[PDB]
RNA sequence: CGCGAAGAACCUUACCUGGUCUUGACAUCCACGGAAGUUUUCAGAGAUGAGAAUGUGCCUUCGGGAACCGUGAGACAGGUGCUGCAUGGCUGUCGUCAGCUCGUGUUGUGAAAUGUUGGGUUAAGUCCCGCAACGAGCGCAACCCUUAUCCUUUGUUGCCAGCGGUCCGGCCGGGAACUCAAAGGAGACUGCCAGUGAUAAACUGGAGGAAGGUGGGGAUGACGUCAAGUCAUCAUGGCCCUUACGACCAGGGCUACACACGUGCUACAAUGGCGCAUACAAAGAGAAGCGACCUCGCGAGAGCAAGCGGACCUCAUAAAGUGCGUCGUAGUCCGGAUUGGAGUCUGCAACUCGACUCCAUGAAGUCGGAAUCGCUAGUAAUCGUGGAUCAGAAUGCCACGGUG
RNA sequence: AAACGACGAAAACUACGCUUUAGCAGCUUAAUAACCUGCUUAGAGCCCUCUCUCCCUAGCCUCCGCUCUUAGGACGGGGAUCAAGAGAGGU
């Protein structure tokens, strides 16, 4: 991939455990039905206000070592044709052909 | 359609903006690049400039439209004529 | 394509694996992450070693990285000191305390990824492919190999339009999966763009599977 | 089809009988691999159809079957757009399985009832000769003397 | 201390033990009314019993599990033809020659890759 | 009381051990019951070894994970030094369970 | 042409409209000032412009070092910009066709030929015979994976031949034969019996066997052809920019007004949908994840949640069918496409742009022209389920099965 | 459009290096040879290193963390250095 997309990865993932401590109390009291509405609208309010790039829903899975977003494995945490060279070179124990 | 649980989604800063245009003094349209804040009745009567990709739009508001996406009232995409209307 | 890589076709009959260890995917992508930093970290610094292999074991809490090469001298150093110094770097990588082994890999020239390196190097200092070609394979038969193939690929001799060369001798049955066909790959990257070499390189019919 | 003169796989023991006709004529019938329905209804028009004409059901059936057997039909073995039509005699193995699938494909072009309403007239008729299967059947026997110049 | 056959068709494990007692028949705690749906399961996992004289000579506990209702029937068959087989030691000849004792080792085809099914391809595209 | 899992890719690194596990409760310990191995696990996983359009260019891997247990021989104290010792050979996940 | 994309609201994302940066978002060399960092106020769509209460972290002789940021540059960083007509690597096709070659010898001055042709035989350059051929390599087979039978080793979370009680339930005492678990072996090797043939190879039938000529499937894809496809997975030689093809953010577009083409699904109806009981499977997933039970729910689901890193607990009463009525060949109780009203779950946020749920509306269609596609046995059809990436999104992909 | 290919007669990565024999192997009409050779057996002269052979000490710990602590151990620290030697290796 490019160095500013891969950047963009770590810039996401970094915000997103700084401000997860921030974004599951806060929407607590959303999923918090015996609760007033004017502190629900507190809450919504609130959470469109920490920067957005901060929820685990706003980053991709390229692959480690090259990164690619279309195609990947997570388990292996690599791109299929980085986890197909490693299963051929023997890096990923007990994986072999199937054949059944 | 989203959940009544967390009720209408708005911008933080649409907010400000529209308390600023009750009060006081409306002469310019609001301009806004959020199309996902809904509409509200404060906001009727007052200009909306909305950006739809290349230019903002004017949106006079009315009472007719509440419970609908301010950017319903924004073409994304300019259409004239699918054969060669010149 | 046409030819399935080798050693993944029969790593589970007669070919080790080159990591071993377990995991229940909470952390096998880190653990992979990891061989793959130290795998890579140790082919960059041991460049003049004639590195053979790099085996990797993860016990619990603990690594053991069992490097295989074929002068183990340079790694070494005058009493076990540059070991000492580049141990804790893998240490530090890995997170867990290491442990390196090294072993001296006999024949230097029946290994595929020894005889696949150097003549990179070769080409590099603009030694002709064919003749060098023609002494790893020679070199090889004469040391024991019971077959050898050598192929060179890829803008050979600066020309104008690549092609591919090749040499074979003995017997080399890759169809079969009884066999030793250790193979490994290399690359030039010469002044005229990258040369790819390919060895294959089998020994003998392992009779009975694994475990000898 | 080249080099392999192939054999037969055993047909169904036909549970209720013991017809391998009627095994055959009932795989014949069943369609989407469901037999249940297809023998449910079958064996209700077997039923229907037999009390109707009132001799032995089995006995009844051969002969309303082999009253609509074919005996000779025409192919081509031609190749273009201009074809020669040849007559060719059906062997007794080909025979039955064609009959039963006139029978079947009869069967389908009646808006009655049911499906076994729709075999059991189709079905009953045959020993009479009447019908649409042995309607077409003389006229594929018409076909082999219309140009039986080559043979 | 009876000993008993055992038979399996495609996915589904029978095994049916068979004592003295004439004709007391229940498969896996249920009978043949129960485990039924069509006649020809019924017809087919009495086909040795029914052979010769069999019909009401010994009694049936069998219990079955696994595959479809073919399969659990083709699979009480195989184990009642081991049963009388282990049983007499002559009506193997019999059982061979009505086809119960050689095991049916048909079983459902692999999906291959590429194609929609075992064998069936995609349609070409009209070339 | 006590019960030791183990996780294996290949069984022979899974064999061994469960022999040198039984011999050191032979000598520490009697009464084994023996290993019991549990039903083992295939994941599969296709790979398009293809790096661009060719739909057809698929590889299947399958990861094998092989699971045996041993439970207890003879519940003491002395029995547990001896089956406390340090890990074996890397490969196999070892999981001690007690109640 | 249901291709990369194993799944686009911002993310992915490159394109466009708008705004900002000039050693940069992403490294190494540096001169300093402060460890960082933790809440936070405003402008602003954000990028970043200011402003604070602050932290005063661990280290020797203290002009200190990790390490963190801000300023000033310089090499440099950067490109999904191009050149697959420079390439490495990977992949498709002929084709899982059966051929492609070499050493020595011989023949012809020589390009070259024999070997590799000819006779049987075959799935096959598989074997035999004959022959200036003799041998070998890549090859077609075997060794490798799954399954088809039996024996043995060890029985929990998997089973109940025999016994006891019962809360009639494997409930648990107990029983280690079995169904089954996963390890090692035996086992099918033209082995034999007749006929055929050239006294062979080989073929046809059969006593035995779960098995018969490869028992049934998968992996394994030669020499090479197509300047075949990827310089946008990655690397790489020149060429191109360094105040911009580079760097950051907000909103739109990949999902689009007259169409055509390709691959799939629903179907057309009485083989059927409908209402109420009721069995039969396998393979896989589960730790900020699968999620029992109770209660509200006509419903997607909601509060409550135990158990589960998983033969234990869940996903998940499988459907087809089977029982009974009901629909009588019908603008149909057929098709659920379109459209309106109000919601349920996941996601800062479904108007552009997911899906599920209710009510109603009920497009076509009523078996399809030339010309075409796959399949020879548990195969074609027909029914359901799991899994990959995934916050959510399959009628696609990859596999199990039921019937057949 | 286009597409040919001649010299490790630049033994060029340097294993300490250099020796004889022991047998396999290519060389062959055939048994030596030059060696094409990878080992196996023997001696080290030697460029090199390590435990060393000096003395003192009893330096000796190990189970229970530490405290004189017992059977026993292959167990054990400081200092400048060598004449020859008893063994391991070759960064």
């Amino acid at each position: 991939a490019k160095q500013s997309m891969k950047a963009r990865e770590v810039k996401r993932v970094a915000l997103a455990d700084k401000y997860f401590a921030k974004r599951a109390e806060l929407k607590a009291i959303i999923s918090d039905v015996n609760a007033s509405d004017e502190d629900r609208w507190n809450a919504v309010l609130k959470l469109q206000t920490l920067p957005r790039d901060s929820s685990p829903s706003r980053q991709r899975n390229r692959c480690r070592q090259t990164g690619r977003p279309h195609g990947f494995l997570r388990k292996f945490g690599l791109s299929r044709i980085k986890v197909r060279e490693a299963a051929m070179r023997g890096e990923i124990p007990g994986l072999k052909k199937a054949s059944w | 359609p989203r959940s009544l649980k967390k009720g209408p989604f708005i911008d933080l800063h649409l907010l400000k903006k529209v308390e600023k245009a009750v009060e006081s003094g409306d002469k310019k349209p609001l301009r806004t690049w959020s199309r996902r804040s809904t509409i509200f009745p404060n906001m009727i009567g007052l200009t909306i400039a909305v950006h739809n990709g290349r230019q903002h739009v004017p949106v006079f508001v009315t009472d007719e439209m509440v419970g609908h996406k301010l950017g319903e009232f924004a073409p994304t995409r300019t259409y004239r004529g699918h054969a060669a209307d010149k | 394509g046409q030819k399935v890589h080798p050693n993944g076709i029969r790593l589970g009959i007669v070919k080790p694996w080159n990591s071993t260890w377990f995991a229940n995917t909470k952390e096998f992508a880190d653990n992979l992450d990891s061989d793959f930093k130290v795998r890579q970290y140790l082919t960059k610094e041991l460049a003049k070693a004639s590195v053979s292999r790099i085996v990797i074991e993860r016990p619990a809490k603990s690594i053991r990285v069992t490097i295989h090469t074929a002068r183990p001298g340079i790694v070494i150093g005058k009493k076990g000191e540059d070991v000492e110094k580049l141990r804790k770097v893998v240490a530090d990588i890995a997170g867990v305390p290491a442990q390196i082994n090294i072993a001296e890999v006999r024949k230097p020239e029946l290994d595929a990824k020894l005889v696949a390196d150097s003549i990179t190097s070769q080409l590099e200092r603009r030694v002709m492919f064919r003749r060098a070609m023609k002494r790893a394979v020679q070199n090889a038969m004469r040391l024991g190999a019971k077959g050898i193939k050598v192929e060179v690929s890829g803008r050979l001799g600066g020309a104008e339009i690549a092609r591919t060369e090749w040499y074979r001798e003995g017997r080399v049955p890759l169809h079969t999966l009884r066999a030793d066909i250790d193979y490994n790959t290399s690359e030039a990257h010469t002044t005229y763009g990258v040369i790819g070499v390919k060895v294959w390189i089998f020994k003998g019919e392992i009779l009975g599977g694994m475990a000898a | 089809p080249r080099r392999r003169v192939i054999g037969q796989r055993k047909i169904l023991p036909d549970p209720k009988f013991g017809s391998e006709l009627l095994a055959k004529f009932v795989n014949i019938l069943m369609v989407d691999g469901k037999k249940s329905t297809a023998e449910s209804i079958v064996y209700s028009a077997l039923e229907t159809l037999a009390q109707r004409s009132g001799k032995s059901e089995l006995e009844a059936f051969e002969v309303a079957l082999e009253n609509v057997r074919p005996t000779v039909e025409v192919k081509s073995r031609r190749v273009g757009g201009s074809t020669y039509q040849v007559p060719v005699e059906v062997r007794p193995v080909r025979r039955n399985a064609l009959a039963m699938r006139w029978i079947v494909e009869a069967a389908r072009k009646r808006g009655d009832k049911s499906m076994a309403l729709r075999l059991a007239n189709e079905l009953s008729d045959a020993a009479e000769n009447k019908g649409t299967a042995v309607k077409k059947r003389e006229d594929v026997h018409r076909m082999a003397e219309a140009n039986k110049a080559f043979a | 201390n009876q000993y008993y056959g055992t038979g399996r068709r495609k996915s589904s494990a029978a095994r049916v033990f068979i004592k003295p007692g004439n004709g007391k028949i229940v498969i896996n705690q249920r009978s043949l009314e129960q485990y039924f749906g069509r006649e020809t399961a019924r017809m087919v996992v009495r086909q040795p019993l029914e052979l010769v004289d069999m019909v009401e000579k010994l009694d049936l506990y069998i219990t079955v599990k696994g595959g479809g209702i073919s399969g659990q029937a083709g699979a009480i068959r195989h184990g009642i033809t081991r049963a009388l087989m282990e049983y007499d030691e002559s009506l193997r000849s019999e059982l061979r020659k009505a086809g119960f004792v050689t095991r049916d080792a048909r079983q459902v085809e692999r999906k291959k890759v590429g194609l929609r099914k075992a064998r069936r391809r995609p349609q070409f595209s009209k070339r | 009381r006590i019960r030791i899992r183990l996780k294996a890719f290949d069984h022979r690194l899974i064999d061994q051990a469960t022999a040198e596990i039984v011999e050191t409760a032979k000598r520490t310990g009697a009464q084994v019951r023996g290993p019991i191995p549990l039903p083992t696990r295939k994941e599969r996983f296709t790979v398009l070894i293809s790096p661009h359009v060719n739909k057809d260019a698929r590889d299947q891997y399958e990861i094998r994970t092989h699971l045996r247990l041993v439970d207890i021989v003879e519940p003491t104290e002395k029995t547990v030094d001896a089956l406390m010792r340090l890990d074996l050979a890397a490969g196999v996940d070892v999981q001690i369970s007690l109640g």
